[PDB]
C-alpha cells in the first residue's frame, strides 16, 4: 500500500481520491492519503470551497514514483510534486502515519469499482494523452480542451485523444461511401485498432480515461471522446465477440458509478438511444441496457 | 446554413451553386400480385441537378436496373443521388464545380457530404423552402425522356428555354416554381392552361410554350387562380 503526503492545507477543499472524495477546512490539520492500492492508476483532485470553478487533479502510479502535494499560494493550487530523496520521503511518511494525520483509502474489501472502470488505464497511454513528459503524473482539469476540440487553443495544455470523425476521409472509403458510413467495421477494425490502437485494450483504455476525466472534471472534450468511442463500436456491424463483451461490462461500471444528478449532461440522448436500440449491436449490451433502463428511463 | 426566404436573393448572385433534387429518383408502382400480396415495380427515373442563375438543368436518368437485386431502395437511393452528384460535379472543369450544393430534402445532407469528402470548399446546405421540383416529370418532354431510355443518360436541358435574354434571373426562377407548383397542385388544369390556344406551340428544343411577354402575364395569373382555387376546393375557403 502507499501514500501520497500533503505537505499542509492551507485552503478549504473537498479532495477526491478515485471515486471518494472528504472535505478539508482551511488549515486543518491534513496531510494526505495513505493505502492506496498498488497495481491501478489513481486520481487525486480538487474543488476549492470557494471557487466550485475548475476542478482539477492529477493522474498516477505510486510504482513510478514517491508523490506528495504541496499548495503553492502564487499559482493558486494543490500541486503534485515528485521525492527523489527516498530516505526523505519514506521519513516524511512515518512520522505523519505516527501521528495518525493521513485519512485512509477507503476500500470496501467485496468492492471492484475502482478496478473495473481503470481495468485498460495505463499511465504510460494517460501520458501520451497529457503531455508533460518532465512529470510522472498528469495534470487534467474542467476546462482542457482537446486536439480535435482545437481543430473546429493553447496546444500545450490539450487532451490529445485520438481523432475520430465519421464523416472524414479516414472513415470513408472511396468508391464504399455508403458502406462504410452506415456500418463502419472498416474504421473501427481496420483504421483505429488495427492502425492507430494496435489492439482492444488501448482502445478500451482511452474510453475508460476519457470517460473519468468527463465524470470527475467535468470534462466536455472528454465526455465527447468517450461517446464517440461507444458509438464507433454500437455502429460497427462486424465486432469481436469478446470485445463486445468487455464493452458491456465497461460501460455497466460507468453507469453504475455516474452521479445520478450528473446524467443531465454526461450522457447524450442521441448516442444511447441509437446504441441500445438502432444500432447493430442493439442487442448486445444486455448489462448495459438493463442498468439504463433501470437508473435513467427518463433519458430513453 | 439554411436557405430560407430571407436570403432568397442569394440563388442569382455570381457564385456557382446547384439544386439537387431526389424526389424521382426512385420511383415505383404498387399492385397486388396473383396470391393477392402486394409488390413494387420500379419505373426509370431522374435526378433534378439546376443552376438556378442560368437555368441548366443536368438530368441524370436514373434506369430501373440500378435497382436490380439491391436492398432498401429508398434509403440507396440517396446513396445512388449523392454518388451521381459527386461524379457530376467531378466531371466538370474546376471553374465550373459549384460553390455550394443546396439539397431540397434533408435526408440528402449526410450522403452528398460523405460523397464530396474531397471537395471541403463546396458548401453542402438544406433548404427550408417547399419547392416544387418533384412536378419535373409532369413536363412532357422530361417525363418522355426518361420513361424511353433503356440505360443511365445523362441529358442537359435550360429549364427556362430562351427567357434569360428578356427576363432575370429572379424572374425566370419565380416564373419556373410558379408553373411547377401549378403542375403539381393540378396537372390537368395546368396543363390544359399552358396549351389551350394551339396557335402558340413549343419550339423543338424548348420545354415549354413561346409565349410573349403579354402572355406570360396572362398564363402567370391564370396559374395563380388555379392554386388559389385548389387551396379552397382543398380546405373549402
Ligand atoms: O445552350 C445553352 C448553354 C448550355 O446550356 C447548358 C444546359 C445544361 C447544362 C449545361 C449547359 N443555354 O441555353
Amino acid at each position: 500500500m502507499n501514500t501520497v503526503p500533503f505537505t499542509s492545507a492551507p485552503i478549504e477543499v473537498t479532495i477526491g481520491i478515485d471515486q471518494y472524495s472528504f472535505n478539508v477546512k482551511e488549515n486543518q490539520p491534513f496531510h494526505g492519503i495513505k493505502d492506496i492500492p498498488i497495481g491501478h492508476v489513481h486520481v487525486i483532485h480538487f474543488q476549492h470551497a470557494d471557487n466550485s470553478s475548475m476542478r482539477y487533479g492529477y493522474w498516477f502510479d505510486c510504482r513510478m514514483g514517491n508523490f506528495y502535494i504541496q499548495y503553492d499560494p502564487k499559482d493558486g493550487l494543490y500541486k503534485m510534486m515528485e521525492e527523489r530523496d527516498g530516505a526523505k520521503f519514506e521519513n516524511i511518511v512515518h512520522n505523519f502515519k505516527e501521528r495518525q494525520m493521513m485519512v485512509s483509502y477507503p476500500k470496501i474489501d467485496e468492492d471492484d469499482t475502482w478496478y473495473n472502470l481503470t481495468e485498460f488505464v495505463q499511465m504510460d497511454k494517460i501520458r501520451k494523452i497529457v503531455r508533460k513528459d518532465e512529470n510522472q503524473f498528469s495534470y487534467v482539469d474542467s476546462s482542457m480542451t482537446t486536439v480535435q476540440e482545437n481543430e473546429l487553443s493553447d496546444p500545450a495544455h490539450s487532451l490529445n485523444y485520438t481523432v475520430i470523425n465519421f464523416k472524414s476521409r479516414e472513415a470513408i472509403r472511396p468508391g464504399h461511401e455508403m458502406e462504410d458510413f452506415l456500418d463502419k467495421s472498416y474504421y473501427l477494425n481496420t483504421v483505429m485498432l488495427q492502425g492507430i490502437f494496435k489492439n482492444s485494450s488501448n482502445y478500451f483504455g482511452e474510453l475508460q480515461f476519457a470517460f473519468l476525466n468527463a465524470m470527475f472534471f467535468g470534462n466536455y472534450g472528454s465526455s465527447l471522446q468517450w461517446h464517440a468511442m461507444i458509438e464507433l463500436i454500437c455502429s460497427s456491424a462486424t465486432v469481436p465477440k469478446h470485445m463486445l463483451d468487455k464493452l458491456d461490462e465497461i460501460l455497466y461500471y460507468q453507469i453504475k458509478t455516474l452521479p445520478e444528478q450528473y446524467s443531465d449532461i454526461l450522457l447524450n440522448e442521441r448516442v444511447w438511444n441509437i446504441c441500445l436500440y438502432s444500432s447493430f449491436q442493439k442487442n448486445s449490451l444486455h448489462n448495459t441496457e438493463k442498468i439504463m433502463e433501470n437508473k435513467y428511463p427518463e433519458l430513453l | 446554413g439554411a436557405m430560407n426566404s430571407s436570403n432568397y436573393a442569394e440563388l442569382f448572385n455570381n457564385d456557382i451553386k446547384l439544386f439537387v433534387d431526389d424526389t424521382n429518383v426512385y420511383r415505383v408502382t404498387v399492385h397486388k400480385t396473383f396470391e393477392g400480396n402486394v409488390a413494387t415495380k420500379a419505373i426509370n427515373g431522374c435526378i433534378f441537378t439546376l443552376n438556378p442563375k442560368t437555368g441548366h438543368l443536368f438530368l441524370k436518368i436514373i434506369h430501373t436496373s440500378v435497382w436490380a437485386g439491391q436492398k432498401r431502395l429508398s434509403q440507396l437511393a440517396k446513396w445512388k443521388t449523392a454518388e451521381e452528384v459527386s461524379a457530376l460535379v467531378r466531371s466538370l472543369p474546376k471553374e465550373e464545380q459549384p460553390k455550394q450544393i443546396i439539397v431540397t430534402r434533408k435526408a440528402m445532407l449526410d450522403p452528398l457530404e460523405v460523397h464530396m469528402l474531397d471537395f471541403p470548399n463546396i458548401a453542402i446546405r438544406p433548404t427550408e423552402l417547399r419547392l416544387p421540383f418533384s412536378a419535373a416529370m409532369s413536363i412532357d418532354k422530361l417525363s418522355d425522356v426518361v420513361m424511353k431510355a433503356t440505360e443511365p443518360q445523362m441529358v442537359l436541358f435550360n429549364i427556362y428555354d430562351d427567357w434569360l435574354d428578356r427576363i432575370s434571373s429572379y424572374t425566370a426562377f419565380s416564373r419556373l416554381t410558379l408553373l411547377l407548383r401549378a403542375l403539381k397542385t393540378n396537372e390537368e388544369s395546368a396543363k390544359m392552361i399552358l396549351l389551350s390556344d394551339p396557335t402558340i406551340t413549343i419550339k423543338s428544343y424548348h420545354l415549354w410554350p413561346s409565349f410573349t411577354d403579354e402572355q406570360w402575364i396572362t398564363i402567370e395569373s391564370q396559374m395563380r387562380d388555379l392554386i388559389l382555387t385548389e387551396y379552397g376546393r382543398k380546405y373549402n375557403v
